[PDB]
């Protein structure tokens, strides 16, 4: 089985950990416990092929911003997560995208743009806006809810597919 | 490259040498080291390796006491800051604000990463290895004090978080993805627990409820029950109670299958019993319940059952094939089982026995220390091997089954006690004597026996039904 | 090609049983082991001039799975029945192991050896004369081994292969 190194990045509190734990354990985490760095493994069959996913769950808090280079080097693919009820987190995406390109010295890095918390009505980032950004990056845009599971498998397994064809 | 504090004031700044650390031949893999070097690398400023954190916290007790680990990481946390440089000195002497470029860099690239990584060790320790604290209240007090008195705005978010996490842990929901299938009923109807039995429950629902039970038992086993091979030692009931409960369920189910078979003296009825057990095996296979599969295979290869040639003769060839394929999983040291486990889509229930043997042999067959240049180094590669096994175990413990519990059927199998009040040898001798009775050794001819079941023997089959 | 013998190690858990097969398969000059890899329980050896392949089944650690014993034993042509010389209970267990083997193989004459294993420096509680008498009463060889020094390990396995050859 092929092993895939996935890395989940984005501003603090957007739901990177909730997304990952929903995928791993089918459980929604209600608490907000800021991550430093967590690792998860998942054996899963995608498009009829058994995969081993290593998922690195990273820190969004700005106080940890000097330690990003370190995990960006190892990652094969990146979930760039913002929250659709948080405009600042959307504006933060651009910085993650550029740092990843910088670190891996490539314009061709497997990536998925993720708009999380789509279960909430109070949206402030419009889908069209995020979609335009994704297109400018050449990557898919998927809206998710770690709470309901909407889009969660789609987001992660779409990233796997991009690594696969890379 | 950053200058470090002197090794005399901060021990974790000793240079790497083959006298304190050895690497395996994009981060290094440690073969061996002193505790100091292991802890430095556990919290290294240059890179993250959360898997190292899990490996270390799972296995460290074989070379470092929990109280000593806490002292060492607190020591690691307390990093001296450098004094102002010559350029800084000159600025200060002229009444200007120093650039403090080197101090700022050291804070940003050494101190803050190392301190955050110490805090991540504390976080993982509390979240995933809380038993150290459960078994030693004073260790917990020390941790609470340490975390509770970390000052500075940089660590503040995580310090407050870890304080809350500890408090939560001291006083201590699934989403799918589709609804579970409808519970299936056969001769025994809902609520009629008195009638529950191998043939009267639906074979589909027998396999499902046993899979839920065996999945819960599998998922309950902690690494603390495994490291140091403690399930094999004198205090195994104290240290490995979940593992042993899981194994005893497996053993009891296997013995129940054997009992159901040899206590069915009539050949025709016994064929129906065996055929129903192979049907349950088929559903275990569909559910990726490998523990359940091997439960059945073990029963069919047992001395009392294996030798029942007349029963074997009448089992449909398609069921013979299913059983033989299941058995082939275990052949050649579980070659096909291992390939199958690594290929399926979870949820599954692994066979635990293979893990136990590999953990035991890894621990017995490798030395605790490596001796190099007159020094004793901790053999960390041995611990990494053990942690790779516990890590694989944990990976299969994550995925829950989308199946509805049936409380009465669950209880029926929880309370299964085929041996009754008899000891193992006498029950085991009993089963084999029953076997000899119902199918005597050659050249004794086969006797006939009366039927015992008053209800139909025809199976409802193992394909699920679905009303609107 | 060459003859392959299926050997099975049985005996009480928690008293160093696994050291026997590890010491045999192991690279004799580096104390190391990875049970996870194939070739960790297979070994080509020359015994009395004749080259053969040893396949060793040692499920050490799985002793609590007592209903699986028959299935594991069924696979074997020869058996090492192992007890620890500082654990009287493990010695007392031997009789049931032998009975179980006989039943599974449906034979009163199964190739087997009795092995007394010294797994630490604790005081011996089973005298070699006791174990010799028991082995004699069964009509089988007795071999004593050390779990640390590799003493007797080759003798235990080679003697069993001779028991199979002369069956
Ligand atoms: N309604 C809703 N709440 C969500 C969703 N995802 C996360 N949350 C909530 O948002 C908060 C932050 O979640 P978390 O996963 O910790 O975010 P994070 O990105 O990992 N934070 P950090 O960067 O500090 O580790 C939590 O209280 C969580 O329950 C979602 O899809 N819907
Ligand atoms: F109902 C039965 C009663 C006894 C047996 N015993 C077995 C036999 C053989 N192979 C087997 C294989 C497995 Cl896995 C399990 C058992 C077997 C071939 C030699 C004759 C018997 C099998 C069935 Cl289905
Ligand atoms: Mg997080």
């Amino acid at each position: 089985m092929t092993e895939y190194k996935l890395v989940v990045v984005g501003a603090g509190g957007v739901g990177k950990s909730a997304l990952t734990i929903q995928l791993i354990q089918n459980h929604f985490v209600d608490e907000y416990d800021p991550t430093i760095e967590d690792s998860y493994r998942k054996q899963v069959v995608i498009d009829g092929e058994t995969c081993l996913l290593d998922i690195l769950d990273t820190a969004g808090q700005e106080e940890y911003s000097a330690m990003r280079d370190q995990y960006m080097r190892t990652g094969e693919g990146f979930l760039c997560v913002f929250a659709i009820n948080n405009t600042k987190s959307f504006e933060d995406i651009h910085q993650y995208r550029e740092q990843i390109k910088r670190v891996k010295d490539s314009d061709d890095v497997p990536m998925v743009l993720v708009g999380n918390k789509c279960d909430l009505a109070a949206r402030t980032v419009e889908s069209r806006q995020a979609q335009d950004l994704a297109r400018s990056y050449g990557i898919p845009y998927i809206e998710t809810s770690a709470k309901t599971r909407q889009g969660v498998e789609d987001a992660f397994y779409t990233l796997v597919r991009e690594i696969r064809q890379h | 490259q950053m200058r470090l504090p002197s090794a005399d004031v901060y021990r974790f700044a000793e240079p790497d040498s083959e006298e304190n650390i050895i690497f395996e031949e994009g981060i290094p893999i440690i073969k061996a080291g002193t505790v100091i070097k292991l802890i430095e690398r556990l919290t290294y400023h240059m890179y993250a390796d959360p898997n190292f954190v899990r490996t270390f916290l799972t296995t460290y007790r074989s070379f470092c006491k929990p109280q000593e680990l806490l002292s060492l990481i607190i020591e690691r946390f307390e990093i001296p800051e450098p004094e102002p440089t010559e350029a800084d000195r000159i600025a200060i002497e002229n009444g200007d604000q120093p650039l403090s470029a080197e101090l700022k860099r050291f804070r940003k690239e050494y101190i803050q990463p190392v301190q955050l990584r110490v805090l991540n060790v504390c976080r993982h320790w509390v979240e995933h290895h809380f038993y150290d604290f459960e078994r030693d209240a004073y260790l917990l007090q020390r941790m609470e004090e340490f975390i509770g008195t970390v000052r500075g705005k940089a660590m503040k978010k995580w310090v407050e978080s870890i304080t809350k996490i500890i408090q939560r842990k001291k006083i201590a929901n699934i989403t799918f993805q589709s609804s579970p299938p409808t519970v299936e009923w056969h001769i025994s109807r809902p609520g009629h627990i008195e009638t529950f039995d191998l043939l009267t429950l639906h074979p589909i629902e027998i396999a499902r409820q046993l899979t839920l039970l065996e999945s819960d038992l599998y998922r309950a086993v902690q690494p603390s029950e495994l490291v140091g091979s403690v399930w094999t030692k004198e205090d195994k009931e104290i240290n490995s109670p979940n593992l042993l409960k899981m194994i005893r369920h497996t053993t009891n189910l296997t013995l129940w299958f054997e009992k159901c078979i040899v206590e069915t003296e009539n050949l025709e009825e016994r064929v129906a019993v065996v055929s129903r057990i192979i049907e349950i095996l088929q559903v275990f296979q569909e559910l990726n319940n490998f523990n359940g599969v091997l439960e059945v295979v073990s029963a069919m290869n047992s001395s009392p059952v294996y030798r029942l040639d007349h029963t074997f003769e009448q089992i449909p060839s398609r069921q013979k094939k299913i059983l033989e394929e299941a058995h082939e999983l275990s052949e050649d040291h579980y070659k096909k089982y291992l390939a199958k486990l690594r290929s399926i889509n979870p949820p599954c229930v692994p066979f635990f026995g293979i893990y136990l043997t590999n953990i035991l042999k890894t621990e017995e067959g490798n030395p605790e220390v490596l001796k190099r240049h007159g020094k004793e180094l901790i053999n960390f590669s041995k611990r990494r091997k053990v942690a790779e096994i516990t890590g694989e175990i944990q990976q299969y413990q994550n995925q829950p089954y989308c199946l509805r519990v049936e409380s009465d059927i669950k209880r029926f199998f929880e309370n299964l006690n085929p041996m009754g009040n008899s000891m193992e040898k006498e029950f085991t001798d009993y089963l084999f004597n029953k076997s000899l009775e119902i199918e005597p050794r050659n050249p004794k001819p086969l006797p006939r026996f009366p039927k015992k079941y008053s209800y139909p023997l025809k199976s409802p089959g193992v394909r699920p039904s679905n009303p609107r």
